[PDB]
DNA sequence: CACAGTGATGCAAATCAAGTGTGAAGCCAGACAAAAACCC
DNA sequence: CGGTTTTTGTCTGGCTTCACACTTGATTTGCATCACTGTG
DNA sequence: AATCTGGCCTGTCTTATAAGACAGGCCAGAT
């Protein structure tokens, strides 16, 4: 795990916390830029590329099909194997939460110039509210692809919100969210483990299950030490769920999931409390049937990282992190790092 | 021994001296006045004092046998304090030193002032909402509010940069009308109307939002805020009173663009570009307002509830913000106007016929078809079709013009061609930059020897004021060699000095008459005169306010009645006072400086507070 | 006060009148006449040196409607009189030991909006 | 060891308001005499 | 060093006017307190 | 060999002294 100081480009400033990555073959994309689109880049999807530790951020362009998402922030954010990417909550520049779901595919790739399709699902049934800082993963169950979507935050409800405290967020019910992509339709599931409410998670899916780590809890404002695996089956009736919970589990909010290799992923970052960054890593080596999370080796964390009291970061994909701390105040507002595995 | 003078003696000696005139005097009492020396002798001082022209004296000697009491009313003391600029710690000195000199305690102590000031300022008066707003919580004492309105500042959250307070819309405009009652009262008089009538009254409000730049940071522990703040205000403009089938001009502001009614209702350290925060931070007031639309105040004046109903205009915004807050592209743009489609190109073939067709309802309207996109269109035919609306509004301005920002863009541009004047680029099309910095030296050295203006380095209100007569244009005619262009100069600046009236005075109508009715017919030649004798830089371009001017100035006048009230110009003197007060009316310390400004900025826009000063002046 | 030979002279006088005529109220302006008369060389002698004893003495010389217990107090104020500081001591003593002075703040509460108003 | 503020807070500290005979102080009256400055 | 010119008082009974008596629970004031300001 | 791209730059543009919009030259890399 080897970290490197990253210089950027003119549009420095558009990187803002809450921001996203996506990788089509090697090829990362960058999305959810602060502030509205500007006449430079209309659709706020950029190609992301660093090269000797440079990074240029460069405007992609739409397929004539596609909507043009608002820029987003926290959103639940899945691969989706044909490679494509699913979208759903945030958000908006203006504050805004968000209910759409926009799926991100790769329409053409004439002369290495990617247009991309921007298409909203619509979805009916049980649709969870709008959202942020929430997780979204794909399980495979007998042959069947089924979404899974828990946790996160949104604004009070329409009955209880008051202009007083208008921007106050509360936990969303923890129900787990099944929602089939093909027919546009979302089954919600109330369990007796999940009680609390939960958001800033990891989520890792493998084959029908899909694990929930760490996190943070509004009501509690607890950072609970928990590993909870959901199992979804998918049978010719309905599906049911079932919930575990598992001892061993990592307590973080807002850490950074990456895969170094099939089976094992590398879990850094984020926060242990309030004040307290989080800065030890975990390795999870999966089985079939169980998950191993295991210390690992902390990297040489610059003087910078250690006493930043806020820090941000994504996954770029190729098992390396994209990192990002408060910078001075004048020069540029952010440094950025990458943190590789 | 020689005679001491007589008032340093004691009351035995000087007995003795003037006992030979005393005994004279219960002579001349018993006589005239039936023994009152008392009398006679206060009169014989008192006359004698004014005859050596010392009115002062005897006219408190007369007070002090009266003997009536010499004190002011806390709420006099407070409109002395806010008025005069005074710091509670430096009031404190004078009403110390008073006291201490006469004895007696003219003005009062700071924690009665301190009580006086809670009649003033929101959540005192009781009020109710039918029907109840909507959102909005029905508390009546709520004061000042945190302006963050509970955002999420957890560590895992967007990162929370800004300090903001506020009160609550309503809350405050209900503090303005209670301030204004005394002045409606009287307004429903001189109309020949019942005092205690209680019709539906209607109050149009002005609302007005600046960003400031260079706003130092305090030292000190707390969010590392940025060095620019935001301003939101509001302005009560009119109330009328439906009495029969007529709208009764009970009261209408009679400086609209005075510091002085400018009412600060959100003051926030935050950046204007910063669309985020902006939005987090006024969201909570655009609800409240609209809440509002769809409601009636009923209020108690004098004993007598009464009820408001509220229209709300945005106007006091420059360009740059209502472009931001109307999901409007920025001001480079071909879409160049915030009123109409047109495109930057066609304004400068056509001029002046184009009417006003963009609204806060369309643009939300053409974003939600930009972000759909339903007839699967490219990015430039989609753009093409939402004419530039590619972000989300959020908050509804009049579809206006700015007068001051008016006035200066247009005097920034006359100050160009000046230059370009000078240097024959009508005639001489290629200029090295060198040879354009020395036109411009040329025309500023000059406009100092005949106008008495310094260089300055951003346009001015005032510098457009005195650039943008017909004695600059002699002055800038000694500079250029050919006559025939020394017409073209004079004609285009008379059509500017035609047209300037309507836009800027509060009654055109009233005031300029005759203006109002050419404009259509000045705004036509001006425009001719561009297209013609000033092709070189208005051949296929025009500026922002030139085609705002030049096209959308008479049916805005028709449609509202006046331009020049509506200005942002109240809000920027508003700034001033911003400035003034953070560093001299205010605890000195990043949790305080906004809540400490907002409040006294409040009390400074107290009409009940002003009439105090103005009553010497009955 | 230090006192000259005419004041002793004066003030003795005083003393002779008081005791020859007791019921008698002396008029001012009259008897400075007398004794101006009588002072104006042996008779003095006596008066002199009584006043320079006199100078030895100045010489050490030298060297808004009342509060409830104002309402209660009132009215009791006649049964103490029957029994001002030790009137007011007496009051104190017994409303400190007096449900008792509910009434009588009812009736300050109904005067203190009458006060603000 | 710069220095005079920037406004709200909250705890001393002082004032209030009433009940009414206490002595203390200044005062008037006429006439005259102490003291304390000025005219060789 | 008196001669001479003004301050200052005595003497007295009784005239007014006033503050001072003490207590109790509120109001109204006085004042140090906090962490920062700007001119460099 | 040519062309048409499309990105990068500088400059001037609103409006307005720090940015965003836009045009047009400049040249390398495809059709
Ligand atoms: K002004
Ligand atoms: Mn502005
Ligand atoms: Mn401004
Ligand atoms: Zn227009």
């Amino acid at each position: 795990v080897s970290l490197q100081m990253v210089t950027v480009g003119h549009n420095i400033a558009l990187i803002q916390p809450g921001f996203s990555l996506m990788n089509f073959d090697g090829q990362v994309f960058f999305f959810g830029q602060k502030g509205w689109p500007k006449r430079s880049c209309p659709t706020g999807v950029f190609h992301f590329d660093i090269k000797q530790n440079h990074l240029k951020l460069k405007p992609a362009i739409f397929s004539k099909d596609s909507c043009y998402l608002p820029p987003l922030r926290y959103p639940a954010t899945c691969s989706y194997k044909k490679h494509q990417y699913i979208i759903h909550g945030g958000k908006t520049p203006n504050n805004e939460l968000s209910d759409k779901i926009y799926i991100m595919s790769v329409a053409c790739k004439n002369n290495k110039k990617v247009t991309f399709r921007c298409t909203e699902k619509d979805l009916v049934g049980d649709v969870p509210e709008p959202r942020y800082g929430h997780s979204i993963d794909v399980v495979y169950s007998r042959g069947k692809s089924m979404g899974v979507l828990f946790g996160g935050r949104s604004y009070m409800p329409s009955t209880q919100r008051t202009t007083e405290k208008w921007n106050s967020v509360a936990d969303c019910l923890p129900h787990v969210f099944l929602i089939d992509f093909e027919f546009g339709c979302a089954t919600s599931y109330i369990l007796p483990e999940l009680q609390d409410g939960l958001s800033f998670h990891v989520s890792i899916a493998r084959n029908d299950t899909v694990y929930i780590l760490g996190g943070h809890s509004l009501a509690s404002n607890i950072r609970p030490a928990n590993l909870y695996r959901i199992r979804v089956d998918l049978p010719l009736g309905t599906p049911a769920v079932n919930c575990t919970v598992l001892p061993g589990g990592i307590s973080v909010s807002s850490a950074i999931l990456t895969q170094t290799n099939n089976d094992e992923f590398v879990i850094v970052g984020g926060y242990q409390l309030e004040n307290q960054k989080r800065m030890v890593c975990s390795l999870v080596s999966l089985g079939d049937n169980t998950i191993e999370i295991s210390e690992m080796e902390t990297p040489d964390w610059t003087s910078d990282i250690k006493h930043s009291k806020i820090w941000f970061g994504s996954n770029m994909g190729n098992g390396t992190i994209f990192l990002g701390i408060p910078g001075d105040n004048k020069s540029e507002a952010f440094y950025f790092y990458t943190l590789r595995c | 021994r020689p005679r001491q003078h007589l008032l340093s003696l004691t009351r035995r000696a000087q007995k003795h001296r003037l006992r030979e005139l005393k005994i004279q005097v219960k002579e001349f009492a018993d006589k005239e006045e039936g023994g009152d020396v008392k009398a006679v002798c206060l009169t014989l001082f008192l006359l004698a004092l004014r005859a050596r022209n010392e009115h002062r004296q005897a006219d408190e000697l007369e007070a002090i046998m009266q003997g009536r009491g010499s004190g002011l009313q806390p709420a006099v003391c407070l409109a002395i304090r806010v008025n005069t600029f005074l710091s509670c710690s430096q009031y404190h000195k004078m009403y110390r030193t008073v006291k201490a000199i006469t004895g007696r305690q003219i003005f009062q102590p700071l924690h009665a002032l301190r009580n006086a000031e809670k009649v003033l300022l929101p959540g005192y008066h009781p009020f109710e909402w039918q029907p109840p707003l909507k959102n909005v919580s029905s508390r009546t004492d709520v004061g000042i509010i945190d302006g963050l309105s509970g955002l999420a500042s957890s560590v895992d959250e967007y990162p929370v940069d800004t300090i903001a307070k506020r009160f609550r819309y309503d809350s405050a405009l209900v503090s303005a009308l209670m301030d204004m009652e005394e002045d409606i009262l009287e307004g429903m008089r001189s109309q020949d109307l019942d005092d205690y009538l209680n019709g539906p009254f209607t109050v149009v409000v002005k609302e007005s939002c600046d960003g400031m730049g260079d706003v130092s940071e305090k030292h000190g522990s707390g969010p590392a805020v940025p060095e620019k703040a935001v301003r939101f205000s509001f302005t009560v403009m009119r109330i009328t009173i439906e009495h029969g089938s007529q709208n009764v001009k009970v009261f209408e502001e009679p400086k609209p663009n005075s510091e002085l009614c400018c009412k600060p209702l959100c003051l926030m350290l935050a950046d204007e570009s910063d669309h985020e925060t902006l939005t987090a931070i006024l969201s909570p007031l655009i609800a409240e307002r609209e809440a509002m639309k769809s409601s009636e105040l009923t209020l108690e004046m004098g004993g007598i509830p009464r009820t408001f109903k509220f229209i709300f205009r945005g106007t006091g915004y420059d360009e740059k913000l209502v472009r931001e807050v109307e999901g409007l592209e920025a001001s480079g743009s071909v879409y160049i106007c915030t009123l109409c489609d047109t495109t930057r190109l066609e304004a400068s073939q056509n001029l002046v016929f184009h009417s006003i067709t963009r609204s806060h309802a369309e643009n939300l309207q053409r974003y939600e078809v930009w972000r759909s996109n339903p007839y699967h269109e490219s990015v430039e035919e989609l753009r093409d079709r939402v004419k530039g609306v590619s972000a989300k509004p959020f908050i509804e301005t009049v579809p206006s013009i700015d007068a001051l920002h008016c006035d200066i863009g247009n005097a920034a541009e006359f100050y160009k061609i000046f230059q370009l004047e000078i240097g024959e680029v009508y005639k001489h099309p290629n200029a090295s930059k060198e040879e354009r910095k020395r036109w411009q030296a040329t025309l500023d050295k000059h406009l100092r020897k005949r106008m008495n203006l310094k260089p300055i380095m951003r346009m001015n209100g005032n510098f457009a004021r005195k650039l943008m007569t017909q004695e600059t244009v002699d002055a800038v005619c000694e500079l250029i060699p050919s006559e025939e262009r020394h017409e073209a100069l004079r004609e285009l600046m008379d059509l500017y000095l035609k047209m300037k009236p309507v836009w800027r005075s509060s009654c055109p109508a009233k005031e300029c008459p005759e203006s109002l009715c050419q404009y259509s017919f000045n705004s036509q030649r001006f425009a001719e005169l561009l297209s013609t004798k000033f092709k070189y830089r208005y051949e296929g371009k025009i500026t922002n306010y030139f085609h705002k001017t030049l096209a959308h100035v008479p049916e805005i006048i028709e449609r509202d009645g006046s331009i020049g009230a509506w200005a942002s110009e109240g809000n920027e003197s508003g700034n001033k006072l911003f400035r003034r007060f953070r560093k001299m009316n205010a605890r000195q310390s990043k949790c305080y400086e906004m809540e400490d400004v907002l409040k006294h900025h409040w009390l400074y826009t107290s009409k009940y507070l002003q009439k105090f000063m103005n009553a010497h002046n009955a | 006060g230090k006192m000259s030979s005419y004041a002793f002279f004066v003030q003795t006088c005083r003393e002779e009148h008081k005791k020859k005529h007791p019921d008698a109220s002396v008029n001012f302006s009259e008897f400075s006449k007398k004794c101006s008369e009588r002072w104006k060389a042996k008779e003095k002698g006596k008066f002199e040196d009584m006043a320079k004893a006199d100078k030895a003495r100045y010489e050490r010389e030298m060297k808004r409607p009342p509060s409830a217990f104002f309402l209660f107090c009132s009215e009791y104020r006649p049964k103490i009189k029957g029994e001002i500081g030790d009137v007011a001591k007496k009051l104190g003593e017994m409303w400190n030991n007096t449900d008792d002075k509910q009434p009588y703040e009812k009736k300050a509460a109904k005067l203190k909006e009458k006060y603000e108003k």
